[PDB]
RNA sequence: AUGCGA
């Protein structure tokens, strides 16, 4: 797995280097880590998406009805984490400024 | 810019029975200020300045006992250039239910309007520069158009350079 | 029938006239400019079906 | 949105699950039986698709709440389908389970103890105890009932121990365990499970030879004959068409007898609700009725065309009424009529009618499942490029927005945007009035909607709106002396009035140019109203971040309506925070 | 703010005991009774209501069809996009459902 | 490290010519009360010892993880990548003569400044780095023997295809391997089809 | 009083009520009315005073 | 199984208490003190008076008003306590913390309070001072706070009219002042809350 | 879920996103008649007012930093290094 | 949906 990961980051680095583009290694390295998150070569199409946990994110990409069917048949519960899924329900996005909560200190006397 | 409109009263009628709408008035109760735009026959005075909301025609349907009008809906004012009364292709249709009204919308050159040379080097007018602020030649003139030179080095529109020097020679 | 077909350009017949498409055969003369008006009658199309092709050959 | 109207009941998750006909009948606002749509040439047919119980219409109040078309949220009716049919969405599923059963015993043709082993694996995978799920395979020892029960005892003992440990260790909880790897191991297990379920080409628990099951594709299943070697083998062990009803009666009993495994087969997480797994989930004994609100006709400029849902649903109601007419034939015939084969044609009505209604339900679900530009069903409505999700959920139209051709200007700041006074007078911010902004908003109101920093509208704390579109300088002057009035109702004492002020030189606005290709192409600029402009004015320094050029390029201008979106558009998205790209960190 | 607050932001009824946002309805008022929020799914038919084995006082509400109900008074309002309500339209036909949880009743 | 910060994080000489200005920006006396300035620096000393001790890749003395593994880099000034630490120390050593031309700055106060720049250049908690990544790979791919450009990027990212169109395997040849030996091996591995050796085939069908 | 800004989202008891004696009721009434007197609710407080008067003996 | 749902009806529709007659000679102790937990909003303008905020906002409109949940007309509140949003702060802090919504400046908080509620039930024997006397009812006022009326049909025919004239009791003297009755019903679906009384049981 | 104050382990610095949300929410409060604890000094923009309140750390807000586990750290403005 | 502007 680590050799395939380093091969991905090298191959993509070669593709951009061919066009004399600068791209931070942090981006390619993140993408590679995400493709290997399961220890394999998990592409980014619908097939790889199947294994993700957010059913709304699956619904909102492709084969909407197929992901819906597999979700209902599971009796699945959405934990409403996917930013897309969270948008579907009209919820503060969990990224960035929604990564946290704000409370207030108030005088009791 | 000319925009043509068809005001039809059968666009989707239903023969003899349906007909009842006639351009004009009946109840008197209408705002008489509509005559400020529509002649006493229900059609606007050719030449009239119209702004969105002004009546473009007025008619009367016996079923509703009301003086109705077709409103003009646009972002800008126009003027009525031609009003043409169509009884044509009809068997009788004497009630004059189809009218074609042409609106004239003047278009002054303005910032954002696109202009192009015969060289496909198109650009919007960024501003209408005051004549005093333009550059004036020792001939006593200030140009009509100023085009940035840095546009030519990518496009290589040198035909435009030659057209400038040929139109200058040919005018002189 | 020829006003409809000539008003939509969806030519359909029991042989298909041996043509690769059943629409697009008709165009508005769009007289907004004399250049455009004369240009319409000197325009020729390779046809919509090749417009659908992904290649460029 | 209004900041003056908080809510504190946010949705925390979304559960999915199948309805039930008893649930629909109980919630249902009405049963729709009449395939009629309109009556008296111009009225909503009683108990038809346009009954007022399904919401408000034509100034007729919703017959279920009495609310106007502008107030009634609408209510969902239901159709009592003649037969049971098949749920298309689960038709692939129920077909598999039909192929998985035994027809002489009504058990799965896979070894019962092996099934219980599968239940064990799926139970350990509800809590995501994968290492233990694989460790279960090791438990090993003609096979006695005492021995197969010993395997069920030892396996249940392993489930009880591995669970007791994991709950003791907090390595899971009563609520289950859910992660990407657990989902993957479940899909893999359920796949091999379905392969074992399909592998048995004769039963095992009962040894009987089940028929081969064939299907038409989306409306019929047939039951294949068997071989005299297998039939006589069944006696020593002692293609046909079938209705959806027969499938339902079989699958109910099969799904009940195999409830113990299916409890975890049909849940990826613990079924806390102790919900029985019923076969009626794949079949439709009833059909709902959407709110009238969402069934309004297609009016395009002038032309009013009936809704395609009304058409397909009316086709279900008509076909259903024909089958009801065959049931009229049962009341008709069936006294005895001993030799009247006359019903041989009515039997053609049963086969044709039944496949027809089933096909028509399919078509109402998915056009590509029926049998020339067929009105789209809900499956077509939800997917493809649109996917209601994509065209109205993942992206939407928005208010407080403008689009215009951009014009250069070097005299504005590099962080500002020149707004033409048409937009400066047509874009508002809902400003709550205080002691510190009373002067500015009183003046803005005095100016009115037809000036500079005036204000188009005033929203009271009571909730009502007062438009200044047509008020005279006198009336706006009168309202300017009322912006600061005292409390009036304990219901409203905590609020303060709002003024919809025009966009002005102190607001931040979010400019976007199509290409969005990157976050740096949609930045926040500080508004600078430019007189006698008609185009959105932009500084040259930004054009290499939008990849924009005055050739004719158009830009969208978004005006945020909230101090949170203001503060973010001035602090996070702002142009200065975008001086470098994250791609490379080279200045753009 | 963009994809919600300035588009289709709606405060919609949801039943805190059944987790759906489409069974909610306004109960009918009377000369002495105001409009009250009721959930159709959380309401017993006045023709049954264990009437054979069996009132609180304030649990009967009436439908525009003059139908008496017991219960249904446990629904509240929550902010969602209206298209969400559009989802029950298609999905509820699909024989599935949203259990929109909240708070903790 | 945030890319939108890194650009000068490795331009030490520039920071030095503008030392007093950056000392005025990131003045540490405001912050030296909120964090630890030693724990990470001490780990840096012991680890720098073990790192100079093991300065072969897979028969090294694995025992000390990097300082970034053992201390939150935002909290103990000095928790920095070994690559950045190495470059900084090597700069301070290779410019000791520039450190013999200054008004008076020193590699400990300058090194302290560069560590504090590193702490203040870190990616913020909550950064949308996924999206940023996706746009940083997409957006520049619009400007676009083996598959290149968009089809190659699609062949990886989009499909993860187990069947490359032009699968290649690179083979390094030993320093001792002659070029002529290399051409012999090139012949020795390449496939040779029977067709490739046939000159003419004559079939005389007689019946 | 019709929305969150005026009416509580949810109300739940944590124990079964306790049958406050006449003396506890009167002490609560006097403490509540006295503490509040020191706004149309005042009129209901006037009714609470009548309850106080009725729990005191004479209207 | 079919008894889970009946357990749902009986156990969900159960009633807490049956307020008894004080000394069996007074009125039912329908006045009870019950500690509850409410979830209220706090505006920003009360951010410097938060217990008073909760009071003026939600609890002040509740007094002298029927709450379906408490089963009566709120007679008053005791012991307001805001539930702190943050542990490790003992219980007696100088400031509390509360969650602010992720959309508005408004806060939402948990509160614990004891309510004094008048929780009458059917069968309770009550006494009232005659408000009115019409030929279909006798109006009375419980404690000078609760309106009560006994309609003619629920009064024994053995009662006697004297002409809005006057009613005379079954013993042979006209009624006056206070009346003892059993509670038949309480009507709180209207603007106020009317208690339906009976003189026949 | 309560991360003890003695145990808070997160960045002593306020993130740009934290600062953004604080300034927005607090500004919105001042604009809804939250009591201002600093001299208005002429200002009329509630956002610039909240910026002044941040400059004096008078803001009475607390940041709840979430951890993906669900544990959180309650941090005052008056401690998180503003910039 | 066709053409088309960027
Ligand atoms: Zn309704
Ligand atoms: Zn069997
Ligand atoms: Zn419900």
């Amino acid at each position: 797995v680590e050799a395939a990961r380093n091969t991905i980051v090298n191959e993509i680095n070669n593709v951009f280097s061919r066009y004399a583009i600068s791209v931070s290694f942090r981006h390619l390295d993140l993408i590679a880590d995400m493709m290997t998150r399961q220890g394999t070569y998990l592409a980014f199409n619908r097939q790889g998406m199947e294994t993700s946990t957010s059913s709304f994110m699956k619904m909102s990409y492709e084969t909407t009805c197929q992901f819906l069917t597999k979700a209902v048949l599971d009796n699945e519960r959405e934990q409403l984490d996917s930013p897309s899924a969270r948008i579907v329900v009209g919820k503060l996005n969990n990224v960035g400024t929604g990564s946290f909560d704000v409370l207030a200190k108030v005088p009791n006397a | 810019m000319y925009k043509t409109e068809k005001v039809d009263l059968a666009l989707n009628r239903n023969r003899g029975d349906p007909i009842t709408q006639h351009f004009g008035f009946g109840n008197d109760e209408w705002p008489k200020e509509w005559l400020e735009k529509l002649d006493e026959d229900g059609l606007p005075y050719i030449g009239t300045y119209v702004e969105e909301g002004d009546p473009i025609c007025a008619y009367f349907d016996d079923t509703l006992n009301k003086t109705k009008i077709k409103t003009y809906h646009s972002s800008e004012p126009a003027y009525i250039e031609e009003v043409n009364l169509i009884g044509d292709e009809s068997n009788k249709f004497q009630e004059l239910q189809t009218v074609s009204i042409k609106y004239r919308i003047r278009r002054t050159p303005q910032i954002g309007d696109k202009f192009s040379s015969r060289h496909g080097q198109k650009g919007v007018c960024s501003r209408k520069w005051p004549t005093i602020d333009m550059p004036f030649s020792e001939t006593g003139i200030q140009p009509d158009i100023i085009i940035n030179p840095h546009a030519f080095p990518s496009r290589m529109t040198i035909g435009m350079f030659v057209e400038s020097l040929a139109g200058k020679a040919g005018a002189l | 029938k020829m006003q409809y077909f000539l008003s939509t350009g969806n030519l359909v017949s029991q042989s298909g006239l041996d043509l690769q498409q059943v629409s697009g055969y008709t165009v508005v003369a769009e007289k907004i400019n004399f250049y455009r008006f004369i240009s319409h009658f000197r325009m020729v199309h390779r046809g919509s079906f090749f417009a659908q092709l992904k290649t460029t050959t | 949105m209004d900041i003056s109207k908080p809510v504190g009941s946010e949705i925390t998750s979304v559960d999915f699950g199948i309805l039930t006909a008893k649930e629909i009948r109980n919630l249902s606002a009405k049963q729709i039986t009449n395939p009629t749509v309109l009556d008296n040439l111009g009225h909503p047919v009683s108990g038809g698709l346009y009954d007022l119980a399904l919401g408000a219409f034509l100034r007729n109040l919703c017959s279920t709440c009495g609310l106007d078309e502008k107030f009634c949220p609408g209510h969902q009716g239901h159709i009592e389908l003649p037969v049971p049919c098949y749920n298309p969405l689960f038709f692939n599923q129920l077909y598999i389970y039909l192929r998985a059963s035994c027809l002489f015993c009504h058990h799965f043709r896979l070894k019962s103890v092996e099934v219980h082993r599968y239940a064990c694996k799926l139970r350990l995978l509800q809590y995501g105890l994968i290492d233990e799920s694989y460790k279960l395979d090791e438990i090993t020892l003609d096979i006695s009932s005492t021995l197969l029960n010993e395997l069920k005892s030892k396996r249940s003992e392993y489930v009880d121990m591995a669970i007791a440990k994991a709950l003791s260790d907090g390595r899971t909880t009563e609520r289950g365990s859910f992660t990407a790897t657990v989902n993957d191991e479940r899909k893999k297990l359920v796949h091999e499970f379905h392969k074992k379920l399909l592998s048995r080409g004769k039963c095992d628990n009962c040894g009987m030879f089940s028929p081969k099951f064939r299907k038409d594709g989306f409306t019929k299943i047939f039951e294949t004959a068997l071989n005299e070697k297998q039939i006589t083998n069944n006696r020593v062990k002692g293609s046909t068409y079938i209705l959806s009803t027969e499938v339902k009666n079989i699958l109910d009993t099969v799904f009940r007898k195999e409830q113990c495994v299916l409890q975890y087969v049909f849940h990826s997480r613990p079924n806390l609700s102790r919900k029985l797994v019923k076969a009626d989930s794949f079949f439709m004994d009833v059909l709902v009725v959407p709110p009238t609100r969402f069934r309004l006709p297609s009016k395009l400029g002038e032309e009013v065309h009936e809704n395609s849902q009304n058409q397909l649903l009316s086709k279900v109601l008509t076909t259903s009424l024909l089958i009801r007419d065959l049931n009229d034939d049962l009341s008709k015939l069936q006294k005895d009529k001993v030799s009247l084969e006359d019903r041989r044609v009515i039997f053609s009505r049963l086969m044709n009618a039944f496949v027809t209604i089933q096909n028509d339900v399919n078509a109402f679900i998915d056009s590509t499942k029926a049998q020339k530009v067929p009105i789209p069903g809900v499956k077509q409505a939800l997917e493809k490029k649109e996917g209601l999700f994509r065209k109205h959920m993942m992206g939407k139209r928005v208010n407080y927005a403008a689009r215009s051709v951009i014009s250069p200007d070097p005299n504005i700041e590099t962080n500002e945007i020149g707004v033409p006074p048409v937009f400066a007078v047509k874009l508002t911010y809902p400003e709550p009035v205080t002691a510190y902004n009373i002067a500015e908003l009183r003046q803005a109101v005095i100016n009115g909607p037809d000036k500079w920093p005036g204000a188009t509208q005033i929203q009271n704390e009571d909730g009502s709106l007062v438009s200044l579109i047509g008020m005279s300088v006198e009336q706006r002057k009168a309202l300017a002396n009322q912006l600061l009035t005292p409390s009036s109702n304990v219901s409203t004492h905590t609020l303060n009035k709002k003024v919809y002020r025009h966009i002005k030189n102190r607001d931040v606005v979010l400019m976007n140019r199509q290409p969005t290709l990157h976050k740096a192409s949609m930045m926040g600029h500080k508004v600078r109203v430019l007189p006698n402009e008609k185009t959105l004015r932009l500084h040259y320094a930004n054009t290499g971040a939008y990849n924009a050029d005055f050739d004719g390029d158009e830009m969208n201008m978004h005006f945020p309506q909230n101090e949170n979106a203001r503060a973010e558009a001035l602090n996070l998205a702002n142009t200065d925070s975008q001086y470098l790209t994250p791609t490379s960190g080279s200045p753009v | 703010d963009r994809l919600l607050n300035s588009s289709d932001y709606t405060q919609a009824s949801v039943c805190r005991e059944c987790g759906s946002i489409l069974t909610t309805q306004q109960s009918v008022p009377r000369i002495g009774s105001i409009s009250t929020v009721c959930c159709r799914r959380c309401s017993m038919r006045f023709e049954d209501a264990k009437k054979l084995l069996t009132e609180d006082g304030e649990k009967i509400f009436i439908d525009d069809s003059q139908i008496w109900e017991d219960g249904q008074g446990n629904k509240f309002v929550g902010g969602n996009e209206t298209t969400t309500v559009a989802i029950p339209f298609v999905l509820k036909y699909l024989d599935s459902e949203l259990s929109a949880m909240g708070i903790r009743l | 490290i945030d890319i939108t910060k890194e650009s000068h994080m490795t331009q030490f000489e520039f920071c030095l010519d503008n030392y007093y200005a950056l000392l005025k920006k990131y003045n540490p006396s405001a912050l030296i009360e909120h964090l630890d300035v030693e724990s990470a620096l001490k780990y840096s000393k012991k680890t720098l010892k073990y790192r100079k001790k093991h300065s072969p890749h897979y028969k090294q003395s694995v025992k000390y993880d990097p300082v970034l593994a053992k201390y939150n880099p935002a909290k103990y000034l000095g928790s920095v990548s070994e690559n950045f630490q190495d470059k900084l120390e090597s700069f301070l050593d290779k410019n000791s003569k520039l450190f013999k031309s200054s008004d008076g700055v020193n590699e400990k106060k300058f090194r302290a400044l560069m560590q504090l720049k590193y702490m203040r250049s870190l990616i913020n908690p909550g950064e949308a780095v996924g999206i940023i990544a996706s746009q940083s790979v997409g957006e520049p791919s619009t400007q676009m023997n083996v598959t290149l450009g968009i089809p190659r990027l699609r062949e990886i990212v989009m499909t993860a295809s187990a069947a490359i169109k032009t699968p290649q395997m690179t083979l390094p040849i030993w320093n001792d391997v002659s070029d002529e030996q290399a051409d012999t091996f090139c012949k020795s591995i390449s496939k040779v089809l029977l067709s490739e050796v046939i000159d003419k085939v004559i079939v005389t069908e007689t019946t | 009083t019709a929305t969150t800004l005026n009416t509580p989202v949810v109300i739940h008891a944590t124990q079964l009520p306790q049958h406050v004696s006449t003396d506890e009721v009167l002490q609560f009434l006097e403490s509540f009315i006295d503490e509040k007197e020191n706004t149309n609710l005042s009129s209901s407080i006037s009714q609470l005073k009548r309850i106080q008067r009725d729990f005191k003996g004479l209207p | 199984n079919e008894n889970r749902e009946t357990a749902r009806f009986i156990k969900k529709h159960k009633k807490q208490v049956t307020n008894p007659i004080d000394e069996k000679n007074g009125t039912s102790n329908c006045i009870v003190r019950v500690p509850i937990a409410l979830y209220v909003s706090l505006a920003p303008m009360y951010l410097e008076n938060p217990l008073q905020g909760v009071m003026k906002q939600h609890l002040n409109p509740l007094v002298m008003k029927y709450n379906n949940k408490v089963g009566g007309v709120v007679l008053g509140y005791e012991g307001l306590k805001i539930l702190d949003a943050d542990p490790l702060s003992k219980e007696d802090t100088s400031e509390k913390l509360i969650k602010i919504t992720p959309d508005t400046p408004f806060g939402f908080t948990w509160c614990h309070v004891n309510l004094y509620v008048w929780q009458p039930q059917v069968g309770d024997v009550l006494e009232g001072y005659i408000f009115i006397q019409s030929a279909s009812h006798i109006g009375l006022l419980i404690h000078d706070a609760f309106n009560a009326s006994i309609k003619k049909n629920n009064i024994p025919v053995d009662w006697t009219f004297v002409h809005l004239g006057h009613w005379v009791d079954s013993n042979g003297e006209p009624i006056d002042g206070k009346l003892r009755f059993t509670v038949r019903n309480v009507h709180t679906t209207g603007r106020v809350v009317s208690v339906d009384g009976t003189l026949i049981s | 879920k309560a991360i003890p104050k003695d145990q808070r382990a997160t960045t002593p610095y306020m993130t740009k996103y934290e600062r953004a949300r604080i300034l927005g929410t607090r500004a919105l409060q001042i604009s809804m008649n939250a009591p201002v604890f600093v001299d208005l000094e002429g200002e009329t923009d509630p956002l610039r007012i909240a910026m002044k309140e941040l400059a004096e750390k008078k803001i009475p807000l607390v940041i709840r930093r979430y951890l993906p586990d669900g544990s959180f750290e309650d941090w005052s403005v008056e401690e998180l290094i503003v910039d």
